[PDB]
């Protein structure tokens, strides 16, 4: 035919270039003799460049391929929560054939500047240090950037098993439907990942799209994209989903590689142009539609390793320019046992309050004060009692604020758990208790109030507010126990 | 009372030495700029190198 | 027999280019063999560059290469031997034996190249391997049937390290192990060759249970590109086949890229950011994926990384440390202070270091030593710029204690029994975390410093102490 | 008609396209019209690359092409002893043909792994600095890094010249024959180094194989591995050579340029993608043989040059990883004073004590480890704070025992000579001696061993060991040596 077949004239490096298909279309998926498929990039008038989805094995010259008419499709819906899927949307985990209600293209187009509402609607992550300082809005793009081995991951991790207060409910504009997308990771680790989400009950809402290292390169290429679709079927019908790049460093990895083998320019760090065409097109996906559109929401906490602190590279610039905030962490903060090691200093959310619990905000306003000025006089701690009084109440707090937000992992806490923390430790009534015992404290503390102030702390979790009747109430049942302390 | 003249000359001391020693840093600050961008243009260099090559 | 001749058109370095004829092409990942008076050249396809042209790479010496020589189709990748009979002998790339015992006789030949184990057959554990290395068993413990990491620059102590593993988990392994060498010092394999038979892992006149993969540095690019996929294979048929346990040796890891590297400008890519080839992450990723546990059998792994210009931000050690559940990251900076294992303790991790695994006792002093540790190195800034006498009455209590500890991770190996003249000493999990233990609660605030410098059980420290005395 | 001949199709630059040669080898020799002889690397269907060992000032296009049929190969045997070489093994010096025994190619595979030994027999440098902190042994290969104008020829140079004391011997076991490879030097320094060779009748156990920077960029790269097969010829018949490669760092600018040349694809900095093989398969070459064998050996001594003391540099990377340890010398301890200008603190011995003599095995101990300690109180008694008698008693040692390895250059010290003056350094009987006294200290108290206790000198040469009774006289003859003057 010549027209929708053609003919493999050279193969290699995961890349065939065939002859002929004179009619097919851009980044359109075709099919080999052998079976594996592949999507042509590059249209030359001679020649079309085709990236593979398997072994260059497979493929051989002269070998025939023909078209598919379709461009790189997955299918999305409800059916896909608690299955783990592949770049392309097939299952791995052998539940059976999957019940999608509808395909979406890889590639679609973000919500116009109309279609969007400001975020007004928080993501309660379950860490005190998080959902405290660096509030995350529906809608939102949260960055967590951070060296290896920092505790990027537990941040999402954390912030999806802390989702079974709100998902085994019973309405729907209060859930949030958690979609992970695993990139160049190997699969032991996946295999891992999803059995602990099994073990707290998460899988019930949640969906792994997996894209193992030894995948060919394209799939960790689409692999971010076809989650993006996936979690947008939430957005768009009037729902909440919560989508995490866990990582974006190894997709732009990949990218660079098929890019490099079809010759196309080199840039900085041997990255093509389009690269940051690539994640902008990718990130902006995620928002909060308005009213009108279903107020709909899909929230995007895309991951970046750096190297050796250095923010300044290609990659990370580009990220951190189109994210709204990031959660920078620093394994020397991990080492001293701040965990997790989140830079109050560096971590910022630029829609800030506006996605926060008022009943947190009332006592996080301050809270971000104390600590900006402990880490001023964090020098002074070294040196002898020969401190002023002044500065040395700073130290007080701080050496406390800080030990409060130090938070096991698998371990998220409730805003109505949160607030009588944050309470207590910001007017101080911590500060003549010892600096190692601030652990226990929060334990004996919490199951006080479940005990006796029960009705304080419902009254937080259904208002959302503290009222002057509230803030005093709060405050007499904190002083008791410090009291009896 | 000549204690009290030590910690007033090591009140001095430390002063000039943030000083200089603060100002020695927007210098070398300025060499690390240097130095970060000739790494990335010498990276660059080898990178266009290798795909210029033709016959 | 119908074999499908071809005939050599180009030569360049460790790339050759065979001409076939039509409809008689190989597919990629093919094996070439060409007849030559000394032995033969195996060829291994690339690419398929068109008009009936494949592009190989050398397996060998490319010298004596005529233009247009008849290369003989082997019509499949590279065959390795497999089975128990591959058990204590020396193998090359090629699989042909290297020791001189004759003929290895293996029932079966499967190929070097083989897809990774489906997401469905992954198994999970979280059971604890004792090596008996204090700064390891109290900080990163290793996983039975897991991956471990050796990282550190030249120098540094890493094979040393290797071979202490060896010198305890071997023996005491009641299963089959393979060591294979890529990129190494050839003396070194020889050493090693000759301990197995004095500890009596292997025997020439009985039985063995380790079988021995080398393609060191001698070799041209293409062997080791190769050379870690034929150990691997006969490691990979003892998990499925055999169903056994089995310790898996790679030094060293960082070879496998090296190796690459040098032909990916040949064979036309466009090199990648630090000069390494684009296909980094997918070629890493498909040697350590196979490299794994599944349901038939369990396979414990000890790859050594090297850290080119002892910079972790190097694409080949940052890679690398995503495929690997235990990392000993190991500091140029803490061998010259003399203490060794040059371990260090706050950048190596592990999987094992969670309460629900090593025991809520074990973790808890674990993260005790690595805060002390941590505070110590934060005020290296002031015991140089004010002294010792300047800090305050919990810093200098704890700062001793956090110079005991940093000694009292060293301990003599049997291997480097020759560097340090000290007898070698295998301490227990069990009485390493007693041990520190006792340090971290001031139990020992007496005792000298250098009574926990090179030093095994905690015993001995006080031992120590009192033979300084006299 | 074209298989055995061929017409030049291009040439410059010492490149030569020649058509034709279609039954040339790989890296085969050929003969031009013009006289010049070439080697062919590049094998391709339309013409041939080939490199030019002369001027290419010669070839013209059209010119006819012989080959040689057979791999470029190098006269070897005992015959070259005192001759000087080049590349292809002819005589440069002017003395009449090479008798040589055999002839050996330039590439050889190195030593398998079955025939090979632990190395256990020293290789006396005459250098204290070295034989008693990085012993060499042979079958090693010893690195010596550095930056322009420290020293690195120097420690090599001396080592030849301390041989003199068994070569001049009957016994062959002991014997050590050294091949100096000068590589991208001038004339004028061959020429001045071999003058200096021979002012102390080193030429005779010495063969040196010159590749001037003046000579064409192929002779330069290939000058080590001939050089190599020159020396190999020793360890298999049973006799220890020593050869030093000065400097690869040369050789890998030269290989460079056939590479770029030939139009071969640069890595990084323009060196060939394969240029750590080139260093690779040069010293794995160097190795101890098995008893089978004949005991042979080949030491290796290669030298690299570092651009502003960088070591962490692309080529120098390369070599130290091959190398059993590293002679790192320093600019800045030059100056200093010391000298040589040998940092310990980086430089180390792989085989370590292994190699080193046994009885200087026990004066030195933990010596290395001392010099280590010095280093620590010497940086930090720069605070200016007073000293107690523990910091200052090793900062008085430690001080003196950096001024007893100081070390004149052309002037090696036996083992008998060493081992006594480390002795009285490690115990203490220097620390009651001024600085500027240890320099002719040294020399006083030979003189006074060579006059009196002399039986002693004579006991640890022979046996190379301490015994009970050894120490007891050595002991007492240092002490009464300190009393007087
Ligand atoms: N909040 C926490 N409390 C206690 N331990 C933690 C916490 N967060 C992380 N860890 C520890 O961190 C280790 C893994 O860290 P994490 O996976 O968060 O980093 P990462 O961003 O995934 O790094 P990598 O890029 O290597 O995956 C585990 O060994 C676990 O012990
Ligand atoms: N042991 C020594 N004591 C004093 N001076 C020395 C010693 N060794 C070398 N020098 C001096 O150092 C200078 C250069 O020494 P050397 O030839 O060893 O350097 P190099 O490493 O060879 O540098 P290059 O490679 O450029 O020749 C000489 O002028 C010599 O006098
Ligand atoms: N347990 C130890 N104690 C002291 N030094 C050691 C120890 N293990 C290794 N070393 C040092 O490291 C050197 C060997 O380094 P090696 O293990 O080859 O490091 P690399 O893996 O970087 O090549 C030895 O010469 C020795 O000096
Ligand atoms: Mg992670
Ligand atoms: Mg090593
Ligand atoms: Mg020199």
């Amino acid at each position: 035919n010549l027209n929708e077949t053609g003919r493999v004239l050279a193969v290699g490096d995961g890349i065939a270039r065939v002859f002929g298909l004179n009619n097919i279309q851009a980044e359109e998926l075709v099919e080999f003799s052998s079976g594996v498929k592949g999507m042509a990039l590059n249209l030359e008038p001679g020649q079309v460049g085709i990236v593979l989805f398997g072994s260059d094995r497979l493929v051989k010259e002269g070998e025939l391929v023909k078209r598919t008419g379709n461009i790189v499709d997955v299918p999305v819906g409800p059916g896909l929560l608690g299955r783990v899927v592949d770049a392309l949307g097939n299952p791995i985990d052998g539940k059976g054939p999957i019940d999608a209600a509808g395909r979406s293209r890889a590639q679609v187009k973000a919500p116009g500047i109309l279609p969007r509402r400001s975020v007004h609607e928080p993501v309660q992550t379950g860490l005190k240090a998080v959902d405290a300082l660096v509030p995350i809005g529906r809608g939102q793009r949260e960055l967590i950037i951070g060296d290896r081995q920092t505790g990027k991951t537990a941040v999402a991790l954390d912030t999806i098993l802390n989702q079974k207060r709100w998902n085994n409910g019973s309405d729907e504009s209060k859930k949030l439907y958690c979609v992970y997308v695993a990139v160049g990771q190997k699969r032991s680790t996946v295999a891992q990942l999803v059995q602990t989400l099994e073990q707290h009950d998460a899988m019930k809402y949640s969906i792994i799209v997996a894209a193992t290292a030894s995948e060919a390169a394209p799939l960790q290429y689409l692999a971010p994209f076809t989650a993006a679709s996936i979690g947008e079927w939430f957005r768009d019908n009037g729902k909440h989903a919560l989508i995490v790049y866990d990582d974006l460093s190894k997709q732009a990895v990949a990218y660079r590689q098929l890019s490099l083998l079809l010759r196309r320019p080199p840039g900085r760090e041997a990255y093509p142009g389009d690269v940051f065409y690539l994640h902008s097109r990718l990130l902006e996906r995620a928002a909060k539609l308005s009213e009108k559109e279903g107020s709909g929401s899909l929230t995007a906490l895309p991951v970046i390793e750096t190297q050796g602190g250095d923010v300044s590279a290609y990659i990370p610039t580009n990220v951190i320019s189109i994210t709204d905030g990031q959660i920078f962490l620093e394994a020397e903060l991990f080492y001293k046992g701040i965990r997790p090691a989140i830079n109050v200093g560096l971590s910022v959310s630029r829609v800030g309050s506006a996605a926060q619990v008022k009943a947190l905000k009332q006592v996080a306003g301050s809270l971000k004060l104390f600590l900006a000025q402990y880490r001023e006089v964090a020098a002074f701690a070294q040196f002898g009692s020969d401190l002023d009084a002044s500065t040395k109440q700073t130290l007080v707090r701080g050496e406390r604020l800080t030990q409060l937000l130090k938070q096991n992992q698998y371990s998220p806490l409730a805003t109505e758990e949160q607030v009588p923390l944050i309470y207590a430790g910001v007017n101080g009534h911590l500060d003549g208790i010892e600096l190692s015992r601030i652990g226990e404290f929060e334990s004996s503390f919490l199951s006080y109030l479940k005990s006796n102030h029960n009705e304080l702390l419902t009254e937080i979790r259904e208002k959302g507010e503290l009222s002057k009747e509230l803030l005093a109430s709060l405050k007499s049942a904190t002083e008791s126990f410090v009291a009896t302390f | 009372q000549g204690y009290a003249a030590e910690i007033s000359a090591r009140r001095n001391a430390m002063d000039n030495a943030s000083k200089n020693a603060g100002d020695m840093i927007n210098r070398y600050s300025i060499l690390y700029n240097r130095t970060r961008q000739a790494v990335i243009t010498n990276e660059l260099v080898d990178i266009i190198t290798g795909a210029s090559s033709l016959g | 027999s119908t074999p499908i001749t071809g005939k050599v058109t180009a030569v360049i370095g460790a790339i050759v280019d065979v001409h076939f004829e039509q409809s008689e092409l190989p597919a990629i990942l093919n094996a070439l063999e060409i007849k030559t008076p000394q032995g033969k050249l195996v060829l291994e396809v690339a690419q398929h560059l068109g008009e009936n042209t494949v592009r190989t790479i050398a397996m060998d010496g490319t010298e004596g290469l005529v233009r247009g020589e008849k290369v003989l189709d082997t019509g499949g990748p590279i065959s390795v031997p497999v089975g128990r009979e591959t058990l204590g002998r020396i193998i090359n790339v090629i699989g042909e034996p290297i020791d001189e015992r004759g003929p290895i006789k293996s029932k079966l030949r499967k190929p070097i190249h083989a897809d990774p184990p489906s997401f469905a057959e992954q198994s999970t554990s979280a059971e604890i391997l004792e090596t008996g290395i204090k700064v390891v068993d109290l900080l990163a413990p290793y996983a039975r049937g897991g991956k471990i990491g050796l990282f550190g620059g030249a120098g540094v102590g890493k094979t040393v390290f290797i071979q202490e593993l060896i010198n305890n988990i071997a023996k005491a392994h009641g299963g089959f192990s393979v060591f294979t060498g890529v990129g190494e010092r050839t003396r070194e394999g020889n050493d090693l060759y000759r301990e197995m038979k004095e500890t009596g892992v292997i025997n020439l006149e009985g039985e063995s249970k380790v079988a021995l993969v080398f393609g060191q540095m001698n070799e041209p690019p293409g062997a080791r590109a190769r050379v870690a996929l034929t150990g691997l294979t006969i490691a990979e048929y003892f998990r499925d086949e055999e169903g056994q346990d089995v310790l898996l040796f790679i030094d060293n890891i960082f070879r496998f890229t090296q190796a690459g590297s040098e032909v990916s400008a040949l064979l036309g890519r466009i090199p990648s950011a630090v000069g390494y080839q684009p296909t980094l992450a997918t070629d890493m990723g498909l040697l350590q994926e196979r490299i794994t546990t599944t349901k038939k059998g369990s396979v414990t792994s000890v790859q050594a990384v090297y850290v080119p210009a002892d910079d972790l931000t190097d694409p080949a050690p940052a890679t690398t440390f995503a495929h690997l559940d235990a990392t000993t990251v190991l500091s140029r900076g803490i061998s010259e202070l003399g203490i060794y294992p040059a371990v260090d303790p706050l950048d190596s991790k592990s999987r094992l270091l969670d309460a629900a695994v090593v025991g809520q006792e074990h973790y808890d002093v674990a993260s005790k030593v690595q805060e002390t540790l941590q505070t110590y190195k934060s005020l290296q800034d002031i015991i140089a710029i004010l002294g010792m006498d300047e800090l305050s009455e919990q810093d200098k209590l704890t700062v001793e204690r956090a110079r005991k500890i940093q000694r009292f991770l060293s301990q003599p190996f049997a291997v480097a029994e020759v560097f340090t003249g000290i007898p070698g000493k295998l301490v227990r999990l069990k009485d390493t975390v007693a041990s520190f233990k006792a340090v971290l609660e001031g139990k020992y605030d007496n005792i000298p410093e250098h009574a926990f410098y090179m030093v095994g059980g905690i015993e001995d420290v006080v031992a120590k102490a009192e033979k300084l005395a006299a």
